[PDB]
């Protein structure tokens, strides 16, 4: 199997 | 683009976060076993498999950026959920903490691998499971950095 | 002499988000 | 605001962008944020808002004015000896408060947008538990130093760095700011 990355979390808050 | 520090991730079985603390994207082994992480070029392996800490790691993959370890050996912990949900915690210990403010479990639920935080933002552990009395979790226990550290 | 010009920013007012999807 | 401390970083402008902005003195730019990356001909440092206004250090402000959407704003502050200077904030930051818990335990906003603990050893210095090469700091100049809420404790001036190393800091305590303003 593997794990796959669904999302991320920018600690800061950082906008695009 | 915006990296991230902490990444959701998932296998068919669950759901949980992982950290990526110097170059190396961090998780529970309770959660990831010794599976392979998916990348683009293929299924990328763990770097270290410490399943004696619940901690493994894969080479930190794209659109993350790495945490900090914490050097101020501050009490005030912040755990961060997989809703980046900020929870203030007060370490009891070189791996426990007290929620400020317990929580039933679900709020905590499919968080661990995520980090927990000192006051300056930096990795103080990684969040390895909640420990809660009846539903209600009012504690955390969590693998310090030091032992991320020890295992590169 | 010339202006102290803004060239940039620092946010401290941000606080952890999931990363949207683009 | 309060903790824990994340802080990140945007750049607004480029070297052609500044030096106009900076002759013209016209800046029409959105700005956000309770720390400003600021520029001139000469250096970078940075500029930090508390209580509405935009605190730098002199050293690197010296007494210019600050390029705004309506032309260059004079200085609300200039203190050659307190190595302090402030503009009004301008229009879309965000302003700090001065701390009021008298904590020892500090944290410096780099340029980086990097959190780096301090300890305080007095009045205006503490040292790095976690030492960093000089250049780590170099632009830093006027960026904040928070207790643990995010409160101003002060303004970063000088490193105390040797063999290249910072291992201490130097800075304007909030105290300055206020005895700056009373006069
Ligand atoms: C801040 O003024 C500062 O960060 N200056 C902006 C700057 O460095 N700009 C350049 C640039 O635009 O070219 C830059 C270089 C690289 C990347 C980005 C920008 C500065 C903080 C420095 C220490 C990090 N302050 C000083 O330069 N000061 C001010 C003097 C009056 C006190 N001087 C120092 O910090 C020097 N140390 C010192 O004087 O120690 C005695 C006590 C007061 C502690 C250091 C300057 C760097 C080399 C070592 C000595
Ligand atoms: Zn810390
Ligand atoms: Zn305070």
């Amino acid at each position: 199997g593997s794990v796959v990355i669904v999302g991320r979390i920018v600690l800061s808050g950082k906008p695009a | 683009q915006v990296e991230g520090e902490v990444q959701i991730v998932s296998t068919a079985t669950q759901t949980f976060l992982a950290t990526c603390i110097n170059g190396v994207c961090w998780t529970v082994y309770h959660g990831a076993g010794t599976r392979t992480i998916a990348s683009p070029k293929g299924p990328v392996i763990q770097m270290y498999t410490n399943v004696d800490q619940d901690l493994v790691g894969w080479p930190a993959p794209q659109g993350s950026r790495s945490l900090t370890p914490c050097t101020c050996g501050s009490s005030d912990l912040y755990l961060v959920t997989r809703h980046a949900d900020v929870i203030p915690v007060r370490r009891r210990g070189d791996s426990r903490g007290s929620l400020l403010s317990p929580r039933p479990i679900s709020y905590l639920k499919g968080s661990s691998g995520g980090p927990l935080l000192c006051p300056a933002g930096h990795a103080v552990g990684l969040f390895r499971a909640a420990v809660c009395t009846r539903g209600v979790a009012k504690a955390v226990d969590f693998i310090p950095v030091e032992n991320l550290e020890t295992t590169m």
